[PDB]
RNA sequence: UAAUUGCGAUAACGAACGAGACCUUAACCUACUAAAUAGUGGUGCUAGCAUUUGCUGGUUAUCCACUUCUUAGAGGGACUAUCGGUUUCAAGCCGAUGGAAGUUUGAGGCAAUAACAGGUCUGUGAUGCCCUUAGACGUUCUGGGCCGCACGCGCGCUACACUGACGGAGCCAGCGAGUCUAACCUUGGCCGAGAGGUCUUGGUAAUCUUGUGAAACUCCGUCGUGCUGGGGAUAGAGCAUUGUAAUUAUUGCUCUUCAACGAGGAAUUCCUAGUAAGCGCAAGUCAUCAGCUUGCGUUGAUUACGUCCCUGCCCUUUGUACACACC
């Protein structure tokens, strides 16, 4: 038929591509992820623990790739969310600066990005490959 | 997750580290009731010490909380950052310590103490028992003295 | 902290045999039946879902509506 | 509640007084009329004339009337 | 070049542009299928327009729709709205009268905004309270 | 869209009635495609009081 | 539980002194062209149908 | 059911729940029907509505709301408490839940244990402060005082309870589809037309 | 000074918690001046030969 | 120097700017007319010099300590 | 009738101010004018999955056409229209159809005559008079204070949770602003858990910051009714930024400490449709500081569409020795 991204459930495509990374091997996680919630703006950090940051590593590439390019402030905003500052008003905050800028790096190192020109980091080419086979799958879950 | 069965592993009551603790309630969790703790202190020396918090607070093997009790005991040794704890540079020997349970609510007046024995405006508030971070006084905090 | 928020384990037979006769289960309806906690409780319904206990009328979390084995 | 203002049926009446061979009873028409009859200063207000003197002429085929 | 037209839609502030070609019968807004959505409880709300109209309706026609401003709930009511008057476009332009009165008539009868163009907007607040019509509580000594 | 938004009363009693003032402002640009003379004629009477005309050639 | 069955044909007005009540002459479409005034809580229109509990009874304007 | 195909797949679920017979996502709307004389023409039904979220203007008028589907203007009363004034997405799956459940147990289409749970809750006559008079409530005020107890009966129960709201819910208008004694909703219009006779 | 600050005692929450509420606290308004408005204090009057000279 | 220079012109009908005549009652009441006959002359100057309307307030004190306040309008006058 | 808005009665007839008109904003134009500082289609050039020709992107101009979407100029459009119901069958009102729109179309702007010892000499180099003027009440510098805390009152912010907190994840607005003699709005690359730092860049702006990827909300899990993980006051220890200066802690982050608060007595506020309410955002303030305000959009009800009982205010009639007008 030719499947493509867009055509796959956001939730169970980006687990699937969790499930993915998680069992390939080549991760480059930064070693620090025991602690970091992230970012300031949340209270703890996420619940995975083994993991996860193939979860957030599935989210990095999908919106990476729909869109031309994006950067690491882009990524904060987006998944930065409400901060309870106490018995002050909700008011949102960007997200880990970092976290974002090396859980990229650590996969450009993998090539599913590449850094555009024009500031940011479009998607790659044989990143432009590691596409939709991937919902290709995902569709075979419903075969 | 995935059903269990434990056949008598998990006791309910168990007290260590001075401090009691809930047998039926998550371990990680189940942790945060002694002083000097926090959700996230206990988050990360869990499985620091190698334990899966997916289940409750008993069923936990014996050598496996006393790993634990030491990882406390010795944070920045087992690789604990400098910036998570409550004692960085205390103030008498440039140290990074973590006051845990009974040595907390010490510590709290051992600090209180310095600031009242060298005269610290922040001292004589606290000395008078009022507001030190400079809060307007007239309007709050009426009825609890 | 109340009511074996744990395994129990002489009540894993209770469940067995209690399953039938119902035409509703939730998280709520374990619970209540002076039993195990919700934790506990949430994650033994697709346990039994794993061979013809229920039939799932429910899709998502929150809420989950199982029914009779036929 | 739209009781018309007595300027619109002040001219309006003025109105049936002078050009009842002309003023046929739909409202469009009337109104176009006006836009070469009258010195009218708004769209709106013209608006709300013609469709005056549309009633009036409406009901004066059916009886008599004020003024 | 080949029969083609471009409609829209309008709830709130959002806008749902459309673009209708002859082709295979695709459907897909902003670049995904209508298969999911994800105000899925809401998601009916946009099947609709197919079920009514009877759903094959589709096999020599080409859908694709972006929105702009709006929200999770503005854009989902202004893309159905969108299709709505695609079709009734097409049928008036490439497909006769008769089938079109048809479909227009088989949408006002059900028609919740489907090809009303909802006139609701925001109200402008006014100094005295946080609010459209709210004033801020008063005292009375 | 000059947006002033201000109490009326010089002081602050009353009822705090506040009073936004607005400023309008238009830029039009046209490019165009004339000769080296007729650069400054379009400088002599196409003004008029209150339009500010501004125009420059480049590329880069 | 003996009911009754009555459809409003005219509206008459507001009674009560803060206004929210309105009599109403109703009518049975069983053993009907009988006459009969009951009083309402609720907004009312011309056709509607209420249920009396008690036939037998009529109140009139309210102070 | 003479199915058609496209390039996008339409899963036949949906290829199913088309022109042929109007039901709700998976319930059907044809042969639900008041079984009460009064409220017949104040219970909008077949208008099938596949989901109840509808951008329709029903204040503009005053009678227009009784034209509104039933179970959504039984929706709307549950955006309520401020901590729900909007939330109206999560109020449309807590119902389409809670029919979920209704069906649970009682065969009976929920589209139609709806109005048996809006029926026997719809106090024939009330008081007002005249001591008191009797007085018979409206058509509509009927329905509206209907909804509006059972909501804020369940809403009641749900709280401080592991319970979900559905489930409270579902419950409620259970018992409300001829009244058992149990429901709020029962009590409170029985005691509010048990009161009515305080004044005759 | 600092030392005698705290030294000093009849300072803390606790030495003035003991105490009571002088009435005046509860006091209000007092309304002083808002019932001889209209009637002019000046003891001063304005000549109408004088007012019809200026106006 | 040279980018701006200033010319004067002479000013048509004074008797219709504003501005013009309230100077004019100031520069008069200041010379000592009467209160009610300097006022009662420019409005009806600004009548006689063709503006369809008129009006001259006067507030504040002239001998006496209450301060009081006249008007003087002649002709039409619209106001919303 | 919203209206001294009109119908009608009429010793009055015909007019004017004010209401209306008018102006502005939000809604409607596939009809006019057309725009790489807005965008659409085709086509070049180009990337992936499938392959049958499809499906999804890239490309500051590769070219061709257009103005539906965007923008703002000119027009048009509604006048409560048509039909009916009600009524002195009058002004009008009510229902239905049609309609972008039929509640003054929604919201504002403007707004006469008079009245107050209403507030403002602490906005004014507006000002009368009085006070002071070299040990100054002028003025500047240094430090403190306006925050001071047994209590009383008022506008508010966060909550007491399971229509939830939490953790991933899905991810959508609209009003604005923004740096020259300059340090304003900031993309992107690295370093940092964070706060933040550092290296460059676009922008005097529909061109860059920005699609302001906001928040509620949607989805999937962890929790389990127990002050519980709800809740975040108080408090210790450290790290940052603004600033000549942060002590009485400007603000930010990290860890730890884990109160009251289990729906609130007597009372009282605000509100009728995209309104209430929840939700966040821009602007004013601003070196730093919003729990304030002015606007914005986001999700979006319940219950009225009545009356004069409460309350307030108007209007007649009436009494009056008040007219400096019941102070
Ligand atoms: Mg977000
Ligand atoms: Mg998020
Ligand atoms: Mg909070
Ligand atoms: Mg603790
Ligand atoms: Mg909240
Ligand atoms: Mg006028
Ligand atoms: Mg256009
Ligand atoms: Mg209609
Ligand atoms: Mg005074
Ligand atoms: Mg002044
Ligand atoms: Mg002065
Ligand atoms: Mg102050
Ligand atoms: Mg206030
Ligand atoms: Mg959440
Ligand atoms: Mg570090
Ligand atoms: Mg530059
Ligand atoms: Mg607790
Ligand atoms: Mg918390
Ligand atoms: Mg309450
Ligand atoms: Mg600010
Ligand atoms: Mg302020
Ligand atoms: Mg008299």
């Amino acid at each position: 038929p030719g499947v493509s991204v867009r055509d796959v459930a956001a939730q169970d495509f980006i687990n699937a591509y969790a499930s993915f990374l998680q069992r390939q091997g080549k991760l480059e996680v930064p070693g620090y992820v025991d602690i970091v919630k992230t970012s300031s703006g949340n209270e703890m950090p996420p619940q995975d623990a083994e993991g996860w940051f193939y979860k957030r590593a599935a989210s990095v590439a999908r919106h990476i790739y729909m869109r031309k390019q994006v950067g690491v402030g882009k990524l904060n905003k987006l998944y930065g969310g409400a901060k309870s500052r106490g018995v002050r008003p909700y008011k949102h905050i960007d997200a880990s600066g970092s976290i974002n800028r090396k859980v990229l790096q650590a996969l450009e190192k993998i090539g599913i990005v590449e850094i555009s020109p024009k500031g940011g980091r479009r998607i790659s080419e044989n990143g432009q490959r590691d596409l939709d086979r991937i919902a290709a799958q995902t569709l075979e879950e419903d075969e | 997750s995935l059903v269990v069965q434990e056949q008598g592993s998990f006791q309910h009551i168990l007290r260590l580290l001075n401090t009691n603790v809930d047998g039926n309630i998550k371990i990680v969790y189940a942790l945060t009731t002694i002083k000097g703790v926090g959700r996230r202190y206990s988050n990360l020396v869990c499985k620091k010490a190698d334990v899966d918090l997916h289940k409750r607070a008993g069923e936990l093997t014996q050598e496996e909380l006393e790993r634990i009790v030491q990882i406390m005991q010795n944070p920045t040794h087992y690789k604990i950052p400098a910036w998570f704890l409550n004692r960085q540079n205390d103030i008498t020997d440039g140290k990074d310590y973590h006051t845990l349970a009974n040595n907390v609510e010490s510590k709290l007046r051992d600090d209180l103490e310095r600031l009242k024995k060298i005269r610290a405006h922040r001292g004589i508030r606290h000395f008078w028992g009022l507001r030190v971070r400079g809060q307007h006084t007239k309007t709050t905090g009426r009825r609890r003295a | 902290a109340q009511h074996a928020v744990i395994l129990d384990q002489e009540k894993y037979d209770r469940i067995l045999k209690e399953v039938p006769t119902y035409r509703y289960v939730s998280v709520s309806v374990l619970v209540d039946r002076l039993k195990i906690g919700g934790s506990l409780a949430r994650i033994a319904l697709r346990h039994l879902e794993k061979e013809g206990i229920i039939k799932p009328i429910s899709k998502h979390s929150k809420q989950a509506i199982y029914t009779r084995a036929t | 509640g739209r009781v018309r203002t007595k300027t619109v049926k002040r001219a309006s009446k003025a109105l049936i007084e002078r050009y009842y061979p002309k003023l046929t009873l739909d409202f469009q028409t009337n109104k176009r009329l006006c836009d070469e009859i009258a010195t009218i200063q708004s769209k709106r207000l013209r608006n709300k004339i013609a469709g005056y003197t549309t009633h009036l002429m409406k009901r004066i085929q059916k009886g008599p009337v004020r003024g | 070049a080949v029969p083609s037209v471009q409609t829209f839609g309008k709830k709130k502030s959002a806008t749902a542009v459309a673009h209708v070609k002859a082709g295979k019968g695709l459907i897909k807004v902003n670049g995904s299928p209508i298969t999911l959505v994800e105000p899925e409880i809401l998601r009916f709300k946009v099947y609709e327009p197919l079920l009514l109209v009877g759903l094959d309706k589709f096999s020599n026609i080409d859908i694709r729709v972006r929105v702009t401003g709006g929200g999770h709930v503005s854009q989902v009511y202004a893309i159905r709205q969108a299709i709505a008057k695609g079709l009734v476009a097409y049928h008036q332009k490439y497909v006769d009268e008769q089938s079109k009165n048809e479909l227009k008539k088989a949408f006002t009868s059900y028609d919740r905004t489907l090809l009303i163009a909802d006139s609701r907007r925001p109200e402008p607040k006014k100094f005295g309270g946080k609010g459209a019509r709210s004033r801020f509580q008063k005292s009375y000594r | 869209v000059l947006k002033i938004s201000t109490r009326k009363t010089p002081n602050g009693e009353g009822s705090k009635t506040w009073e936004t003032y607005e400023m309008r402002i238009h830029k039009r640009y046209i490019d165009l495609e004339a000769p080296v003379q007729i650069v400054k004629r379009i400088t002599q009477i196409t003004i008029e009081p209150g339009v500010d005309v501004e125009v420059v050639v480049a590329s880069n | 539980t003996p009911v009754t069955l009555a459809k409003v044909i005219k509206v008459l007005g507001r009674t009560g002194s803060r206004g929210g009540v309105t009599q109403v002459r109703v009518e049975f479409l069983e053993d009907t062209s009988r006459t009969i005034v009951r009083n309402v809580k609720g907004p009312v229109r011309e056709n509607d149908i209420l249920v009396l509990m008690e036939s037998e009874r009529e109140a009139r304007r309210l102070r | 059911f003479t199915p058609v195909v496209l390039a996008t797949p339409i899963p036949e679920e949906v290829q199913q729940a088309q022109t042929e017979i109007k039901l709700f996502n998976k319930w059907s709307f044809e042969e639900v029907e008041v079984k009460d004389a009064s409220l017949v023409d104040y219970v909008q039904v077949r208008q099938p509505i596949f989901v109840a979220h509808t951008a329709g203007r029903y204040a503009n008028k005053r009678f227009r709301k009784a034209q509104c589907p039933i179970i959504e203007r039984l929706t709307n009363s549950l955006m309520m408490n401020g901590r729900n004034n909007g939330k109206k997405l999560k109020a449309v799956r807590i119902i389409k839940h809670t029919l979920d459940i209704i069906n649970v147990l009682t065969d009976q289409n929920p589209i139609q244990v709806v109005v048996d749970a809006i029926t026997n809750t719809g106090p024939r006559e009330d008081t007002t402060r005249v001591r008191r008079q009797a007085v018979d409530v409206s058509p509509l005020r009927r329905v509206n005082q209907a909804i509006a107890l059972l909501t804020i009966g369940a809403r009641e129960a749900a709280f401080r309870n592991i319970k979900t709201i559905a489930e409270t819910l579902a419950e409620e208008l259970i018992n409300a589809a001829k009244g058992s004694s149990t429901s709020y909703a029962i009590k409170k219009k029985d005691e509010l037309e048990r009161v009515a006779k305080s004044n005759r | 000074g600092n030392e005698g600050a705290i030294r000093d005692k009849t300072a803390g929450r606790r030495n003035n918690r003991s105490k009571d509420v002088t009435d005046s606290a509860t006091t209000k308004k007092s309304n002083t001046r808002r019932a001889t408005d209209r009637h002019s204090r000046t003891g001063k009057t304005d000549t109408k030969k004088k007012v019809n000279q200026g106006w | 120097p040279g980018t701006i220079v200033l010319y004067a012109e002479r000013v048509q009908d004074r008797g219709l700017s504003a501005v013009a005549q309230a100077e004019s009652m100031k520069f008069k009441l200041l010379n000592g007319l009467a209160i009610r006959r300097a006022a009662y002359g420019v409005v009806r100057y600004v009548m006689e010099s063709g503006a369809k309307g008129c009006e001259v307030v006067v507030s504040g004190k002239l001998r006496a300590a209450r301060a009081k306040a006249m008007k003087f309008a002649d002709g039409f006058l619209i106001h919303s």
